[PDB]
């Protein structure tokens, strides 16, 4: 307390005292501690300090402490930057679901996406269409879907992380036998496909419609790539 | 902005006085001076150095710092 | 080959660059009397100008004005600078390049009394206030600055304006004076921003008990209008860094009591913020968990968080609590009574009480009382929910009340006919071995269903009674409204295969094929007749396989594909024959083959 008196500390420390408590099982001052801590700096160097008292909570108080548990975690949420809100975000959907209900840890999935880089934007939003499948199904899998297509910026994702999207809906829409809803996507990703780097999209389509669709539709596959084409 | 170019005259407010000036400058001028009043419009006892700092602090400030069409787009480009 | 784009040739005509004028030629020029006259040019000049433009559109006394400082010309250029300002004394801007102009040729004298003017006549522009405060003080002139700074608070600045001379004179070390200005400050604008401002000073000035003195000035002259959010955060903070946190305690308190508790959200979590550290574990739980229960209960005035709350208050060991929680979410009935979702989840949240009861507080009579409301709330006539009626027969079997089960079993019968419910009905009246009134129950399951009657052989057969079994089945089959059914079939089949009896599946199996041209029945009889001399049963195989391929040939012409699976099948078996000659083998399946 010397050392933090006069605030010569680093995370360093501070999880050193803390961890040293933790093993005198005096993890009430190791809380308080971390509540020095956590104020005594800013990020990035918070990140581990709020690492080791998220998990040293979770440890101890789970099921018991729900409410204290996402107290912590959403002041972690609102100190953090957007550089890092991916790992919280993740313990906090862990932990409610383990112990919490679906639809909240849903919600949070839409925070996380609502609250990440685009970039990164892609492998969160694998995860939170893969526990909705879990937990809820078709239509919020779908939902997941047309949230991950209506987001106009700064919700922005990218168009090669939305071709993909657009490519993964088409082929679960395709899946349940619901086709032309996947026609319809397929229609939407060519909006944002210019053609000449991505011939994986239109050849899924084509292929596609070689299954499932028509001539018709086959000389509107040459008049929606035929635009696109003279578009960009 | 004036809180913008507020603080950055409270920049040029304590960066000049951190500049030009020292306490015990300050302390000195008014130990020769008991008045720090009624004494309004009679210039006060300071050195001639003083002047030119102002004017050299401002200075210093200085050195920090068809045709017609063609601007006219630029602001709507800008705009549009 | 290149064709006429436009842009391209605006881009020449760009090139083409017009008429921009160029420069004068810059020709010697002696400094005497060819200057004296060059300046009578441009100053007939700027006056010709002047004439013209100079009252309707500014910009052109400053040029004037300038080009005559450039000839170090300050009688005339001040002369300029105020013919500028007869025109239009409220432009700040002119003030400002004039006193500037004065200030940078070290006429400060000059300087001041262009300061004067602009801020007697302006005296609500701040930066006319700032500017000659600065001159002031970049000469040293920090009496003169403070009698600028002392005009200027009588003309009532904003906040700016007092902070700025609260700064000035801490600048020099001076904080009697800059107190002196607090004190004014704090009277002049009365606001919890000049208080917590003072308070600010006086703990970064080495008084605490000065800043606590001017907090709870605060409160007193504020009185009234101190009551916010902010003068509370700053009390808070202030006493927290004090380190008496029984007075921020205290602060925390009356605060929420004064303030209204729709500001509440901010001060409240900071309030958890400084329970965080200082708190006890249990202590700051039960804030939380208090501040949780009235957000519900406003909330109220929502099964996911209803949910939450009985988790919250069920691990923080409250038992009466989380009774009395389970309670007040099923004070909130459906009000809308066709969402299956939402009944659902309430179905689960009263079985959710159920196993709290049961586990967890030990009370079987609890348990029923939970069941009974769960089973009277729930309008059986239109709600179906087997599940309830699983579990409390569960709770009643646990506890030994078989009639009790029996009852409420027969509840859910008399009231929503169900086949989940009889089933595990009849599998609890199995697991006790009353199998006469699993007879009777299957039996009137089956008056209101093909696992009935197959639930009854099967039970028959699991007491021997392979002939009473059998007639079951023939009279099965007999009946005219289970006409398809081939998993009846399938199950009729294994008990005679299971009772020894090849010639009674042979019987079943003239029967089933006399019925439906299934080729893959076809498939499963000859298959029944290969399966365990082994040559009389390949025979028999061999003739079972040539009439099924005689009878889908005469009866499905087109169906190429049922008849191409049975010699497919009819191949397979031939090489798999256990055959005591291998160009026998050859010989069957080149046969098998030709067709």
């Amino acid at each position: 307390d010397r050392i933090l008196e006069l605030r010569i500390a680093t995370p360093q420390v501070i999880l050193n005292y803390a961890l040293f408590l933790t093993e005198q099982k005096a993890f009430e001052d190791a809380f308080k501690v971390y509540e020095r801590g956590i104020a005594l700096f800013k990020y990035p160097h918070v990140k581990d300090i709020w690492t080791a008292y998220l998990a040293a909570f979770v440890e101890r108080y789970g099921g018991k402490k729900l409410e204290r548990a996402r107290d912590l975690y959403e002041q972690a949420i609102k100190d953090a930057p957007p550089t890092e809100c991916k790992p919280l975000y993740l313990e906090y959907a862990k932990l409610e679901e383990t112990y919490g209900l679906a639809r909240h840890a849903m919600d949070i999935y839409a925070r996380a996406l609502a609250a990440v880089p685009k970039a990164e934007r892609k492998s969160v939003l694998d995860l939170y269409v893969s526990r909705a499948s879990d937990f809820f199904g078709i239509a919020k899998v779908r939902e997941i879907y047309e949230s991950a297509i209506e987001a106009e910026p700064p919700h922005e994702l990218s168009d090669d992380d939305v071709r993909e999207v657009c490519m993964r809906y088409s082929a679960l829409e395709t899946k349940l036998g619901e086709i032309d809803r996947a026609r319809a996507i397929y229609v939407h990703g060519s909006a944002v496909s210019h053609p000449d780097r991505a011939a994986d999209f239109w050849a899924a389509w084509r292929a596609f419609e070689v299954r499932h669709g028509n001539e018709d539709t086959f000389k509107e596959m040459m008049r929606i790539l035929r635009s696109v084409k003279v578009s960009f | 902005a004036p809180e913008n170019l507020y603080q950055a005259h409270l920049k040029r407010a304590e960066a000049g006085v951190a500049a030009a000036y020292s306490v015990e400058d300050y302390e000195r001028a008014k130990a020769a001076d008991p008045e720090f009043s009624l004494k309004y419009g009679q210039q006060p006892k300071l050195p001639a150095a003083n002047v030119e700092k102002m004017v050299a602090e401002l200075q210093e400030r200085d050195r920090k710092k068809n045709d017609r069409n063609a601007h006219f787009n630029k602001k709507i480009q800008r705009a549009f | 080959d290149k064709q006429i784009t436009a842009e391209q040739l605006l881009r020449e005509a760009k090139e083409i660059q017009l008429e921009d004028d160029y420069k004068a030629p810059k020709q010697i020029i002696t400094d005497p009397e060819e200057l004296a006259e060059y300046r009578l040019s441009k100053r007939k000049q700027f006056e010709d100008l002047v004439r013209r433009v100079g009252r309707f559109n500014g910009g052109v006394w400053v040029k004037y004005a300038t080009w005559e400082e450039q000839q170090k010309d300050f009688r005339r250029a001040r002369s300029v600078w105020e013919r500028c300002l007869a025109i239009e004394y409220r432009n700040v801007s002119m003030w400002l390049k004039y006193a500037e102009m004065e200030m940078r040729h070290r006429f400060v004298n000059h300087a001041r009394n262009v300061w004067d003017r602009a801020v007697s006549l302006l005296p609500r522009i701040d930066q006319l206030w700032y500017k000659y405060i600065h001159m002031e003080e970049m000469l040293g002139n920090v009496a003169g600055a403070r009698q600028v700074f002392e005009r200027w608070m009588r003309f009532e600045p904003d906040h700016t304006g007092w902070m700025a001379y609260i700064k000035f004179e801490l600048r020099y070390n001076e904080v009697d004076r800059a107190r002196a200005i607090f004190e004014r400050y704090i009277q002049i604008l009365p606001t919890v921003k000049a208080w917590v401002r003072y308070a600010k000073f006086e703990m970064q000035n080495g008084e605490v008990g000065l800043a606590r003195r001017c907090y709870e000035r605060a409160v007193d002259e504020l009185g009234e209008d101190a009551q916010t959010e902010e003068f509370f955060i700053k009390f808070a903070e202030f006493e927290e860094k004090a380190r008496e946190v029984e007075r921020a305690r205290a602060i925390y308190r009356y605060a929420l009591d004064h303030i209204p508790k729709a500001s509440a959200p901010s001060l409240y979590q900071r309030f958890v913020a400084f329970e965080k550290q200082h708190g006890d574990r249990e202590g700051i739980e039960q804030v939380v968990v208090s501040k949780r229960r009235f957000q519900y209960e406003e909330d109220i005035a929502n099964y996911d968080t209803w949910f939450d709350y009985i988790k919250l208050e069920e691990g923080t060991g409250d038992i009466e609590r989380t009774r009395e929680v389970y309670e007040r979410a099923v004070a909130q009935l459906p009000p809308s009574s066709a969402e299956k979702r939402f009944w659902r989840r309430y179905i689960y949240l009263w079985v959710k009480y159920a196993l709290f009861e049961e586990l967890d507080c030990a009370d079987p009579d609890r348990t029923r009382d939970v069941y009974r409301a769960v089973l009277d709330l729930i309008p059986h006539r239109q709600f179906t929910f087997a599940k309830i009626w699983i579990m409390a027969a569960k709770f009643e079997i646990r506890q030994r009340n078989v009639e009790g089960c029996r009852k409420l079993l027969g509840r859910a019968l008399g009231l929503c006919p169900k086949e989940k419910l009889f089933k595990a009905y009849i599998e609890l009246e199995l697991t006790m071995g009353n199998v006469d009134r699993v007879r009777k129950l299957y039996e009137k399951y089956l008056e209101w269903n093909v696992g009935a009657w197959v639930r009854f052989a099967d039970l028959e057969r699991q007491l021997g009674e392979t002939g009473r079994a059998r007639a079951l089945y023939e009279l099965a089959i007999g009946q005219p409204l289970l006409d398809m059914p081939e998993a009846l079939w399938k199950s009729y089949i294994d008990f005679e295969i299971a009772a020894g009896e090849r010639e009674r599946v042979r019987v079943l199996y003239t029967r089933l094929l006399d019925r439906t041209k299934h080729v893959k029945v076809w498939l499963s009889f000859a298959r029944f007749e290969a399966t365990p001399s082994a040559p009389a049963r390949a025979a028999r195989a061999r003739s079972v396989y040539d009439r099924a391929f005689t009878t889908l040939r005469d009866v499905s012409p087109d169906s190429k594909e049922e008849a191409v699976l049975l010699l497919e099948a009819w191949r397979d078996f031939e090489r798999e024959q256990a055959w005591s000659s291998e160009a026998d083998r050859a010989a069957r399946v080149s046969e098998v083959e030709k067709k």
